[PDB]
RNA sequence: UCAUGCUUCGCGUGGAGAAUGACGUAGCAUGCUACG
RNA sequence: CGUAGCAUGCUACGUCAUUCUCCACGCGAAGCA
């Protein structure tokens, strides 16, 4: 290109050829000068091809390094997020009940499905119609999973508070089923 | 003709209701969905028109949602 | 009545019980009964006409007819003595029917008679045949058996479809009313085998020699041996009886105290998960003389045939144990000093108890791979959640991960009014027209995903005929012999789209691209190596689809977590690609219908069958109702390509991972965890390719049942009679695989039962003469197989037949076939339902797609799909395509106008004119490329 | 394709060749003319590619900008563009019950619940003026949705029961409008 | 807001080949001048 | 016949410039099963 010295040789050859043409030289010198111009232009183009190739090669590695440096950052971010999620769940579980039931295991192994049944402190019931409510969680206290649960809240499908007096057979058509009942393990 | 116009209109009516935030009322949205689907699967036009009357009453009930004078100008 | 009445008096035989001739006195009575036969000449399980016995029915004091019959048979004088001796040996066993041997003067000389006293009208063979060859067109033995034993009343069958498992799920209760009788039959069979062994007698037990009270008779083929070396043969007995054990829920009494149905249930220890002793006790109680080793835990099995054999018994025995003991087994470990609860094993219903080989108590730090394993684990998520009791489903609910329940609705579609008005102006949608709108977007309310999930109630525990399945699997593995498979490295895997969801919990931090970029190839290879020694339980999310349909259903798909998908790709992708890259095979995944592919597929399925007829079907709710045994079978067929890269232990742990991840894992639906009973998760890595294995398995089963229930004496061809004899031998008398006969049977099926399979879609070209003579399967054999092996009734709306090959299959992949002239020759072309194309034009799932000027290339694809309609004899069908071309032209005109208005430069695009002319679209169906 | 300086040379050079064959001069002249013409043609054909690329880039930019603008316009006025479509289509249907209820709603006579379809039907409507009341009601029969309903209760605006005899020509001011009318499908 | 298969459209990178133009090195053929 | 010089014709290789056909991947948009 302009920086490359070959441009200097090409410019010198072109200037010499132009001056000789203006000077009206014999002819053989003109042929030699046009030969010089042709060879100089060929060499300049040969070097400019390599210059452009190197330019593209340099330009196509910055993208790669930026991509790798961004992927490393994202990997660190997700690593921290997963660690924080795991450590938050550690303190959301009641340790006393879990330890008591997992020390009674013969070899330390227990089924997973019996962890919330015997250890969970809150119970959630989804009731689709009134007959199920009557047969499942009638009153302010009921029994489930060999435990006694005291009802502390009822809401409807719109997340609106419902009073236990409103839950009657005649008033059922006025409620947005299903109802979600939240209760706490008694004693 | 007439049975294809009712179904295309019920689709647009349910789209309009869905923009007015009728999904916030589960009891009302369930009824609207049932009417819309029963109109789509219909073979007799009188059934479709009565169900359309029922479904448009939902829009006309919520008076403040839309102004009928400007829309019916 | 001197001769015919003194015969009845002697038949009474000092029991003096109110006999009444069923026949005509001293003459024999003819019956049409199911028999299990194998001799030098015939072999099968079919219905034969027997005319060798007189029958007398007993009645009560009130003259009521009861279900007690005296069956008197005459035979040679040597069989008489032989049976008398063998009976005197086995006389004292309480599981033996009471016999009486005498001689009577029939015409002028003494004839010896053997009388069996107080038998039931039907046998166990009759019940098994009725339930395994079910035809709603004629089920009289079944109805009579149901009404005789107080399972239901006679007016129960006046209901429109009392038999359908889906339209009438109460039929399961009626069938379950038969369980205790079958259990008593099993107990008496074990008693009888003990008596034979202690008395020194050798013989084969068949279902037709035992009545419905469990008592045994006959003894005509028993040999006498040393008084302690008796050998009962009970292989065909048990194997034929197996499918009826789970349908009648025979072992229900095992859930009660003292195995008594009146006492209350057993209350097990809640922390108990290992029932190996109970499983062995059950096996020794019922299948005592079954003489193949049973492994309660399938990690100890010798090969995949052993895994199937023992998983069948595990399926049977798991119905007795509490549902809370199955699933991940958790344990408390310490990471850097803080305690975690992690999965260290798994209790499967089919595979038993499995324990991880790399459990690291007292760790120090977790790397990226360990964090991935612990985050995908349901243990930590469920341990810290609330207790859940969801009464909207019969599914088992585990926990709620939030304080609120999530309700998600489905919105309606968007109406493209410009296209509808254009089509109307062109003369569409008029009254009394053959083309009308049928495909819409159906809206749903907030209880939609839970309802579609609850459709998993159609999955029931199903025990199979194991000897039949072990032959069908060898035959099914022949259809997959042209492919190559094996494990690949993490850098050889091809992921089509990386902008998909990663699943729970990974969907809250990024897409699949995040995790494929964060993990290096070494991390991915380390995870894959981990899964060959350990089980990783996974959580699956249920996602609603938003598509156009003619039905009101709302489908849910399974988003599987990326931890499962990443390793499943590395395990299965080579074989999947090899299947998808092959032409001319039975499975036609990866073959396009363009450029003459449809014609090639039809000519390949037609093959060179002799008397061709076509038939086809489509499974109803394929993924919900698929039995677990057949899903495991499909998984094992695909892993037979790993005979060099993996050992038996590695392959068992890959199977266990797949089962714990896409068969019985935890499901998240609305912020809550449920336990999936079984079936297939549509959304795993091998769904479409496992569906095909399951499909051809059902077809092969139908053919085997067709051939083995034919009367062998009435087969004209000697080759087919020999084939049937050998088939029975290889099913029930041969223990090791016979490769020559598998090759012979595969060639027979290829010659007479050509198939074209794509997931749960099938087209069969079959030899009509053989099918009419009972030598190949029909549509009714397929219906029987699906009834007793799939728990679904297939109606005539899901299956079709066609006796003319020049009009092609009725439907396949929603396409109809047309034989049209294309240049010089006639070819088959596929065309769609015009309503589908028009509805896709009229209703869209995005508001910006109602502006056609932005979506001109959207209509070009629809016109490509609609082109073959121009060659339909109906003119409206032909007009759909021209309507689309005219609309494309109108859209381009409008776009040019808008470009010239908003801006002031013409676009200068002299290339789009090809899109509203029919040559561009005709080039898509020509065989040129 | 004119308007490019290079072409202005090429054609002129071409002109010479067009004349040169007529002259039939020495070969060397023809060869030099051919060389010059080829050089000019190469320059023109190298410069034409630049303009073609620029034009294609401009067309791409125009299409993308048009698409973005149209998508934004379509999304912005989604709520107002749908109600107009709905009422145009309702007018097109030209049903009797639909037109009745819409014309009533234009006067404020709107329903309180979903219009039932069964004989055991509960309807509640709001009547905000006496003129509309006499137009729809006469005695104890109520006309709405092209059906006939039996009036049961006419609750005043302050919840106080109103007797059908009170509602007449001269009692329009005495009562508190709007009234709420309960009717059962006949 | 999943797994797979096929197809259309647009943009880009690269390899192979085809045509055209400019220039260079070498080899062969023909024509003209000086010397041996 | 050889050395030197100039002109024209042909062959081989090399170098760039321009257009066009197929293929391999990449990226985006869409349709169907
Ligand atoms: N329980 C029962 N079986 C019957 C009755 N009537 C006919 N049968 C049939 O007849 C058979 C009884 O005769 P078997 O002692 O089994 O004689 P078989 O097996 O027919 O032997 P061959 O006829 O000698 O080949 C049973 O297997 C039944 O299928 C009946 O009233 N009760
Ligand atoms: N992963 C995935 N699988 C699909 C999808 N659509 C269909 N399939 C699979 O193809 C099988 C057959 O599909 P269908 O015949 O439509 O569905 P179906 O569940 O059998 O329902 P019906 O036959 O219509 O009762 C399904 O069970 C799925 O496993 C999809 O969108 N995603
Ligand atoms: P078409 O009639 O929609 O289905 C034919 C067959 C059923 C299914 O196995 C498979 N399929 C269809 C649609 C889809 O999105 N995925 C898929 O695997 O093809
Ligand atoms: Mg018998
Ligand atoms: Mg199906
Ligand atoms: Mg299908
Ligand atoms: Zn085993
Ligand atoms: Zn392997």
């Amino acid at each position: 290109f302009s920086s490359l010295p070959s441009y200097a040789a090409f410019a010198t050859a072109q200037e010499a050829y132009e001056q000789a043409v203006a000077n009206g030289d014999s002819e053989v010198v003109l042929k030699k000068l046009k030969k010089s111009l042709n060879v100089a232009k060929s060499e300049f183009d040969r070097d400019a091809a390599m210059q452009r190739k190197l330019e593209k090669m340099a330009d196509q590695a910055m993208t790669q390094m930026y991509k790798q440096a961004r992927s490393e950052d994202k990997r660190a971010k997700v690593t921290s997020a997963m660690q924080t999620m795991l450590f938050t769940m550690l303190r959301k579980l009641d340790n006393d009940a879990l330890n008591n039931i997992i020390n009674n295991a013969r070899d330390g192994c227990v089924p997973l499905n019996i962890i919330p049944l015997t250890t969970a402190a809150k119970l959630m019931v989804v009731i689709p119609d009134y007959n199920t409510y009557k047969n499942t969680c009638d009153g302010t206290t009921f029994t489930y999973a060999s435990a006694l649960w005291e009802i502390q809240q009822v809401v409807d499908a719109d997340s609106k508070i419902v009073q236990l007096s409103e839950i009657s057979m005649d008033n059922s058509p006025n409620l947005a089923w299903p109802l979600i009942v939240t209760a706490l393990r008694a004693n | 003709s007439k049975m294809s116009d009712v179904k295309c209109t019920s689709v647009v009516l349910l789209s309009v209701l869905q923009q007015l935030r009728v999904e916030s009322s589960s009891k009302l949205w369930a009824q609207c969905v049932q009417l819309h689907n029963d109109i789509l699967l219909a073979k007799d036009t009188t059934e479709a028109f009565e169900k359309m009357v029922s479904l448009l009453s939902v829009l006309l009930s919520m008076q403040g949602a839309v102004d009928i004078n400007k829309l019916c100008e | 009545s001197a001769d015919a009445q003194s015969f009845l008096n002697r038949v009474c035989g000092v029991s003096a019980a109110r006999l009444t001739p069923c026949g005509t006195g001293t003459s024999t009575d003819v019956v049409y009964r199911a028999f299990d036969i194998y001799n030098d000449k015939v072999a099968g399980f079919a219905k034969f006409l027997k005319t060798n016995c007189c029958r007398f029915q007993e009645k009560d004091e009130d003259d009521n007819l009861i279900d007690s019959y005296f069956v008197v048979k005459r035979h040679t004088f040597s069989n008489y003595q032989h049976e008398e001796t063998i009976y005197n040996l086995l006389k004292d066993c309480p599981a033996v029917a009471k016999h009486d041997f005498f001689k009577f003067r029939i015409d002028g000389d003494m004839v010896p008679h053997i009388s069996r006293q107080r038998l039931t009208k039907y046998t166990m063979a009759d019940l098994v045949y009725a339930l395994r060859h079910f035809d709603e067109g004629n089920c009289d033995t079944l109805k009579e058996i149901l009404v005789t034993y107080n399972c239901c009343d006679d007016d129960y069958f006046n209901k429109k479809d009392w038999y359908d498992f889906v339209e009438n799920p109460d039929i399961l209760r009626v069938y379950a009313n038969l369980g205790e009788r079958v259990r008593q039959a099993l107990l008496k069979t074990v008693q009888f085998c003990d008596a034979m062994r202690n008395a020194g007698i050798v013989g084969v037990l068949t279902l037709d020699n035992q009545d419905l009270n469990g008592n045994w008779y006959d003894f005509g083929d028993f040999i006498q041996t040393t008084p302690g070396s008796g050998v009962p043969v009970v292989d065909s007995y048990y194997s034929l009886l197996m499918p009826i054990l789970t349908l009648t829920r025979a072992l229900t009494a095992e859930s009660h105290v003292d195995t008594d149905l009146t006492k209350p249930y057993i209350k097990w220890d809640l922390l108990k998960y290992d029932f190996t002793e109970e499983r062995l006790k059950l096996f020794d109680r019922y299948f005592k003389y079954w003489d193949q080793t049973y492994h309660p835990n399938c990690v100890n099995c010798l090969d995949d045939r052993c895994i199937l054999h023992c998983a069948n018994f595990n399926v049977l025995f798991s119905t007795v144990f509490p549902p809370t003991s199955f699933g991940p087994l958790v344990r408390k470990i310490f990471v850097d000093g803080v305690p975690f609860v992690v999965s260290t094993g798994y209790h499967f219903r089919e595979l038993g108890v499995v324990h991880n080989q790399d459990v690291n108590l007292h760790s120090s730090r977790l790397s990226f791979k360990e964090l991935l394993v612990y985050a995908a684990d349901p243990a930590m998520h469920a341990a810290s959640g609330n207790l859940l009791l969801d009464k909207r489903t019969t599914c088992f609910s585990v926990a709620a991960l939030t304080n609120n329940v999530a309700f998600q609705t489905v919105k309606p579609g968007n109406f493209n009014k410009d296209f509808y008005d254009f089509a109307v102006s062109k003369g569409f949608f008029k009254e009394g027209s053959s083309v009308e709108l049928k495909h819409f977007f159906f809206a749903q309310d907030g209880n939609a995903a839970i309802s579609d999930y609850d459709y998993y109630r159609y999955n029931l525990p199903t025990m199979c005929d194991i000897r039949q399945l072990l032959f069908v699997v060898e035959v099914v593995d022949k259809y997959f012999d042209c492919y190559d498979g094996g494990c690949i490295n993490a850098n050889q895997v091809i992921v089509n789209n990386l902008d998909k969801s990663a699943g729970f919990p990974f969907n809250k931090w990024g897409k699949a691209r995040l995790y494929y970029d964060s993990m290096s190839y070494e991390d991915q290879d380390a995870l894959f190596a981990y899964t060959k020694r350990n089980v990783i339980p996974t959580i699956t999310q249920m996602n609603l689809k938003y598509a156009i349909s003619a039905k009101n259903r709302a489908r849910t798909v399974a988003g599987v977590s990326i931890c499962s998908t990443m390793t499943n790709r590395q395990f299965h992708q080579k074989l999947l690609k090899s299947i998808a890259a092959t032409r001319g095979a039975t499975v036609v995944i990866g073959t396009s219908k363009f450029y003459g592919g449809w014609h090639n597929m039809l000519k390949t399925v037609y093959s060179d069958v002799e008397n061709p007829h076509l038939m086809g079907w489509d499974y109803p709710k394929c993924d919900r109702a698929m039995p677990n045994m057949l899903r495991i079978m499909a998984s094992l067929v695909l892993a037979r390509k790993h005979t060099t890269c993996c050992s038996l232990s590695h392959r068992f742990y890959r199977l266990a991972n797949e089962c714990a991840q896409v068969l019985s894992e935890m499901v998240m639906c609305g912020g809550s965890l449920y336990v999936k009973p079984g079936g297939t998760s549509s959304g795993d890595a091998t769904t479409a390719y496992a569906n095909s294995v399951f499909n051809i398995c059902q077809a092969v089963t139908a053919n085997v049942n067709a051939l083995l229930s034919t009367d062998g004496n009435k087969i004209a061809d000697k080759y087919v009679r020999n084939l049937q004899h050998r088939l029975y031998e290889c099913l029930y008398r041969n223990r090791d695989v016979d490769t020559d006969f598998v090759n012979e049977f595969y060639a027979y099926l290829r010659k007479h039962f050509s198939m074209m399979i794509l997931s749960d879609d099938a087209v069969v070209c079959f030899n009509s003469t053989y099918a009419s003579q009972g030598l190949v399967a029909s549509i009714k054999n397929f219906k029987s197989v699906l009834y007793y092996q799939n728990n679904v009734f297939m109606s005539e709306a899901k299956c079709w037949t066609e006796t003319d090959l020049t009009k092609g299959p009725h439907e396949f992949c929603s396409q109809h076939t047309m034989l049209v002239k294309q240049g010089d020759d006639y070819v088959y072309l596929p065309y769609p339902d015009p309503s589908r194309i028009l509805g896709a034009g009229c209703f869209v799932d995005d508001i910006v797609k109602t502006d056609g000027t932005l979506m001109i290339e959207r209509f070009v694809s629809l016109a490509i799909d609609a082109y073959p309609l121009t060659k339909h004899p109906n003119q409206e069908y032909a007009d759909v395509f021209h309507l689309y071309l005219q609309y494309i032209r109108k859209l381009h005109d409008e776009l040019t106008g808008h470009m010239l208005d908003m801006y002031s430069v013409m676009l200068t695009n002299d290339n789009t004119s090809r899109y509203w002319e029919p040559e561009f679209y005709e080039a898509m169906y020509t065989p040129h490329t």
